Parts: structure tokens; C-alpha cells; sequence
């Protein structure tokens, strides 16, 4: 009677991507 | 304590903690409420039958059934302009045909689901 | 056929009854039902005694291509075990009393 | 003989025994009573049209001017010995059964469920007007198809 | 059989079921009464 | 093991109305032995401990009656029979018992003939019967969420042999015995005589106000 759900925008990207956002 | 994630129930919502380390010598705590969200065990089909003062044993049957449309732990997508569903309540016919049923007034046309046995 | 369909079934009817013999049954302290224009598919495992103030009503046995015709201010008995069909082809409402063995 | 189209009708002339069928093994008392009066069909049909009736003169009230409501006329053409018709109709690409109810205006008490009507929606725009929703629990045709039901369960 | 009525039958379900709920779990069921009892407490 | 009890009343009170021969006979010889062969059909079985009303209930198995059915019946009908006649018996009752009997038979007159030519009417060995309609069927569905108060009325019924209107989950106020051991010594086949004598003369409206009294506690008990 009981559920959760997190808010987490996953993003899958290739190895040939530009990252603007630091670790 | 070393558990990668800890959640405290509420003493509004659950409280989940999460320990991330960025390096070996270094951590933090991340604090994140997550959904509190009760269905409703009951729907008031008192918009389905107008609940007659006389029901009659029936081999059909209804059942709500409670759904979750998500996996435990099974990621969900949500594209633009497009909300997502996570329940998705369903009643369940268990013991059949069924055709439509018009009713007409002088041209006023309106159909019905007929659904028996 | 040559024989009504009150002498095969053996349904009693008592068109025109008097006053003595309703107030003698105390049809005046029966229950009412009613319908309109409905089709009641019955089989009378008991008897039951029936008084038609208002309405119509006509009666088929199962199988039957006949009809046995009932109009108001008649004292019908149907009998027990007849699976016969109702008909009403208008507003209909009548006084009943269910009768079991002997009793009257 | 010709006429004689029955067999009950045949072996109750004379006194041969009736047409035997598998026993169904359910004691007859031991059986649930029931409670659904073969009128309430009709009583939903009926309610059903006066319902669309109503929402029709509401969504389009001028048609209904220089003529009393009781004094509704029906189209010419209009059966009483047609009141049901079968057919077929095509939705999401299945040919499910359809099944025509026809009925006129002379059996639906109009002046009533207007009335009815009016009380509800004078009712929803004081509960409007509050910020309020008002659901109705059941309407007058719904209390009638209760009491049969009592007349029919007190039968059984 | 899978080519048995039945078969035929019961995987058609399993479709018209899925398209609707799809890989989800049963949380529970409640009869049909109990949905008629307990709002009405509520509202 | 059951027990027969004597009547609450001298064998000799009754006269005119039922001659100490039958009474003695009817209560000595009937009863006592019907009660003799139940408790000799109980002996071991797991009949025993339980109340009359319950060993009524429980041998008439709904509708295949075991066989211990008839002596017990017979036992609890004449335990009751005892218990409605009186020699200051007679007349008239009142309060409750007068409104709803009032209400259910328009006059007491109505009731009276009515009970007479059910009794009179009764083909056959066995008994006439009024109860208050306190039944509950077993069947779902079988439940009236708006009660009347007037479903819970006095009813007149006729039983053959050693059926009892608790079988149907009825409440017994009153009866009459139209077996012919009961009046034939006195009245032989004269069963009209024989009735009129019992309502004008042994109908003890005391115990048949109590017994409504309990029927309508029993009622009441129900209702929660
Ligand atoms: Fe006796």
C-alpha cells in the first residue's frame, strides 16, 4: 500500500559526446 | 554508517540518504524526499453502477486490481509535454460477449457497453 | 387445439368475482406488484392466487402458440409447477396470495 | 394431429407423463432469491432517453418554442411494432453487434425530469458559486427501479 | 495443444492485456464491493 | 438424556373441558414415550448436551429428517401444548398481544374463526400452529435492508405429523393439537366442539404474551 519513485534525469550518451558539466 | 544508501522513514515524507564519494578521502550526504504517494484502496465506482439496494448472486465478478505499471527499481522516461503513469489501476473480469445498445429519442442518439454472459 | 389451455394446465380463473368471495380470501390486505409493458419468464413452484384490479395480462405456457387471456377483476390460481411466460402490454398491478399444501 | 404443435399441451390431453431432462442437482431452496424486476430494462431505457432529452434542450433550447413539452409529436414514420431492431456496426475495426432502442415521447414524464433537472443544475450553480461539485447519489428514476426491485425481491 | 481453441484464446488475452497493463506487477486485488464500501466512508 | 416433566396444572383442573382419562393417557403415554425413545435414539450419540430447539433444528437436517426427528418433534409439540392451556384459560388477551393481533387479523373475532377453521382444516394427524415471523432463511440475498416492522408479524399455519413452525425459523406462541389421540376420548371425531372448547375455555393468554414478548426480545437480540 506503499510506493516510491526518485526523481533522477538519467542520460545515455555515446563516447563520442562533448560534456559541458564537470563531475 | 558505510551503507552506500539509508532511508529514514518520516518521524512528511521518507527521508533517503545516500553517502557519494568523489574521492577515498572525501564524502557528503545527500538528503532527497521521495514520493509519499498513497493510492487509494478504494475507487468510487459511484460513477460506474448506482448501487442498486438489491444485487443478486452473480458467476460474474469485479475485482480492483491494483497495478504498478514500473518494476521495482525499473528506470521510467518521460518525454516532452507528456506526463507518466504509475499505477494504472484495472478491474478484472472474472467468473463473454458483448455488442453496443443505442438508445434513440427523436434523433438522440447515444450508445451503451453491454457486457454479460 | 379442441381443449382450452385452463383445462390442460389446470389453471382456475374467477372472472367477475363477487365481493363476498374477495373479502372472504382478504384479497384487501394483500400486496401489490406492478410493471408495465415487461416479460417475466416464471416457473410457479408453489401456487398462487392472483387478482387483477388494473392491467392486463396474457399468459404462455412453455412450448405453447397459444395464449390464455387474463383482463381485470379476474381471480386466477396459478398452479404449482406450470412454467408459463408473462406478458404486459400496458401499466399492470395486482394483489397476490402465495398458498401452500391444503391452507386454503 | 395438425393442430397439435406442443407436446406438454399433447401428453396433457391424455395422461402420458412429462418430457424428461438431465436433473440439474441444485435443490430449488438452497438457491439465491432474486431481486431483478424484468421492468427496469424498460425503466432504464425510459430514464436513459429522458436524460439525452434533457441535455439536448439544454445544449439547444430555441427548438423548443410556441410548443408545450407534454404536447410532443413524433416523426412520421414512427413504429410501435418495430421498438427493437438488430444490427451490426463497425468500431476500432471489429464488427461488434449493435442493438437499436427505439422510443417515443408520450411514456416519459418530461415536466418531471425537467424539474429534476433544474433543481440539479440550480443546485450545481449554488455549489458552483461556493467553489464546490455536487454528485448526485441517484435520481428519481433510480429510486423507481429500486422499489421494483424491493416489489420483485419481496416475491422471491 | 497450442494450436488447441483454447491456446488460441488464451494467448490472445495475453496481448489485449499486455497492450493495456504490460510488464508490470500484481499489487493486489480488492472485490469489486470493497470499491463501492470504503470511498463512500471517505467522501 | 432428556425428561418428561408433568403438566404444571392437576390432572384434574381441566374438567369439563379435557377428562383426567385423556390427560393421563395424552401426557403418560404419548409423551412419555416419545420421550423415552429419544433419549433411547440419543445414547451415545452427539445428540446429547444439547437443548430441545437445538435437536429439533439439527434432526430436521433440512428436509431429510433423520430418524430422531419424530420422537423429538413430538416431544418438544406436546412440552409446548402443556405449557398454552390453563383452567382459568379463555377470553380474551391484551396489550401487545391485543394491537397485533388487532393489526394482523383486523378483529379478535377474524382471528378466532380463522384459527378455528385452520385447526378444523388441518386433514389428517398434526397441528395448528400461531408464530411471530422472526425467520431468517439460509440464503445470501436474503436480507431486507429496509424493514418494515411489519414483515415480523402473527401468522396462522398448519403442520402435518410432528413439524413445528421453528423449523423455519419461526417463533411458536400458541397451538392446538388436532391429532385425534388428543380429543377423541372426549370428543371422539367432534373437532369442531373440541376447538371451540379450547379457545373459549384453555387458551392461556399469559403464556402466548410471553412467548411474544420473547419472540420479540429474540427479534431485537437479532437486530444487533
Ligand atoms: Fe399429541
Amino acid at each position: 500500500d506503499r510506493f516510491f519513485f526518485i526523481p533522477e534525469e538519467v542520460h545515455i550518451l555515446p563516447e563520442s559526446s562533448a560534456i559541458m558539466v564537470e563531475n | 554508517s558505510r551503507h552506500s544508501g539509508i532511508l529514514i522513514p518520516p518521524g512528511k515524507n521518507w527521508i533517503y540518504v545516500q553517502r557519494i564519494t568523489p574521492t577515498k578521502k572525501k564524502f557528503f550526504v545527500l538528503v532527497r524526499p521521495v514520493a509519499t504517494y498513497e493510492i487509494a484502496d478504494s475507487i468510487n465506482l459511484a460513477t460506474l453502477f448506482p448501487k442498486d439496494l438489491f444485487r443478486e448472486k452473480d458467476n460474474i465478478q469485479l475485482r480492483v486490481f491494483n497495478y504498478i505499471l514500473y518494476g521495482n527499481g525499473k528506470p521510467t522516461r518521460g518525454i516532452s509535454d507528456t506526463s507518466i503513469q504509475l499505477v494504472r489501476t484495472c478491474l478484472v473480469l472474472n467468473w463473454v460477449r458483448a455488442f453496443f445498445v443505442e438508445v434513440n429519442t427523436k434523433g438522440l442518439i447515444r450508445d451503451f457497453i453491454r457486457i454479460g454472459l | 387445439m379442441q381443449t382450452p389451455l385452463e383445462e390442460l394446465y389446470n389453471v382456475k380463473v374467477e372472472r367477475k368475482v363477487s365481493q363476498r368471495r374477495l373479502e372472504e380470501l382478504g384479497v384487501s390486505r394483500w400486496s401489490v406488484w406492478k410493471t408495465g409493458k415487461c416479460k417475466l419468464p416464471w416457473d410457479w413452484q408453489v401456487d398462487q392466487l392472483v387478482y387483477i384490479e388494473e392491467g392486463e395480462v396474457r399468459v404462455v405456457p412453455e412450448g405453447s402458440k397459444r395464449f390464455m387471456q387474463f383482463l381485470a377483476g379476474d381471480l386466477v390460481r396459478y398452479p404449482k409447477w406450470l412454467e408459463a411466460d408473462l406478458f404486459f402490454n400496458a401499466p399492470y398491478s395486482e394483489r397476490y396470495c402465495f398458498k401452500a399444501y391444503a391452507d386454503d | 394431429r395438425d393442430g397439435d404443435t406442443n407436446p406438454d399441451e399433447i401428453r396433457r390431453d391424455c395422461g402420458r407423463p412429462p418430457e424428461p431432462r438431465k436433473d440439474p442437482g441444485s435443490k430449488p431452496e438452497e438457491e439465491g432469491l432474486l431481486s431483478d424486476h424484468p421492468y427496469v430494462d424498460k425503466l432504464w431505457q425510459l430514464h436513459v432517453a429522458e436524460q439525452m432529452i434533457l441535455d439536448d434542450y439544454e445544449a439547444n433550447p430555441e427548438k423548443y418554442k410556441g410548443k408545450k413539452l407534454s404536447e410532443l409529436s413524433d416523426d412520421e414514420g414512427f413504429d410501435e411494432r418495430k421498438e427493437i431492431e438488430h444490427g451490426e456496426a463497425y468500431y476500432k475495426k471489429t464488427k461488434l453487434p449493435k442493438v437499436i432502442l427505439k422510443t417515443s415521447v408520450k411514456e416519459l414524464d418530461l415536466e418531471a425530469a425537467l424539474i429534476e433537472r433544474k433543481y440539479h443544475n440550480k443546485l450545481m450553480m449554488e455549489a458552483k458559486a461556493r467553489g464546490e461539485g455536487y454528485k448526485i447519489e441517484k435520481l428519481r428514476r433510480n429510486i423507481e427501479m429500486d422499489e421494483y426491485d424491493s416489489l420483485h425481491w419481496r416475491r422471491s | 495443444p497450442k494450436n488447441s481453441e483454447i491456446s488460441k484464446q488464451e494467448r490472445m488475452k495475453d496481448a489485449h492485456n499486455k497492450s493495456i497493463v504490460g510488464k508490470g506487477n500484481v499489487w493486489y486485488d480488492m472485490s469489486y464491493d470493497d470499491a463501492i464500501k470504503q470511498t463512500i466512508e471517505r467522501r | 438424556g432428556f425428561e418428561l416433566k408433568p403438566p404444571p396444572y392437576p390432572l384434574d383442573a381441566l374438567e369439563p373441558h379435557m377428562s383426567r382419562e385423556t390427560l393421563d393417557y395424552h401426557w403418560g403415554k404419548h409423551h412419555k414415550t416419545y420421550v423415552e425413545n429419544l433419549n433411547k435414539q440419543i445414547v451415545g450419540t452427539d445428540l446429547d448436551g444439547l437443548s430441545l430447539e437445538e435437536v429439533v433444528l439439527l434432526s430436521y437436517n433440512r428436509g431429510n429428517m433423520l430418524p430422531a426427528f419424530n420422537n423429538a418433534a413430538q416431544a418438544w409439540n406436546h412440552e409446548f401444548f402443556w405449557e398454552s392451556i390453563q383452567p382459568g384459560g379463555g377470553g380474551k388477551p391484551s396489550g401487545d398481544l391485543l394491537r397485533l393481533i388487532e393489526r394482523d387479523f383486523g378483529s379478535f373475532s377474524d382471528f378466532v374463526e380463522r384459527f378455528k377453521a385452520a385447526a378444523a382444516s388441518n386433514f389428517g394427524s398434526g397441528w395448528t400452529w400461531l408464530a411471530y415471523k422472526a425467520n431468517r432463511l439460509d440464503v445470501a440475498n436474503a436480507v431486507n435492508p429496509l424493514p418494515k416492522e411489519e414483515d415480523k408479524k402473527l401468522v396462522i399455519v398448519k403442520t402435518p405429523n410432528a413439524v413445528n413452525p421453528l423449523v423455519w425459523d419461526y417463533s411458536p406462541l400458541l397451538t392446538i393439537d388436532t391429532w385425534e389421540h388428543a380429543y377423541y376420548l372426549d370428543f371422539e371425531n367432534r373437532r369442531i366442539e373440541y376447538i371451540n372448547t379450547f379457545m373459549e375455555k384453555l387458551v392461556s393468554w399469559e403464556t402466548v404474551s410471553t412467548r411474544l414478548e420473547s419472540a420479540m426480545a429474540r427479534a431485537a437480540q437479532r437486530e444487533q
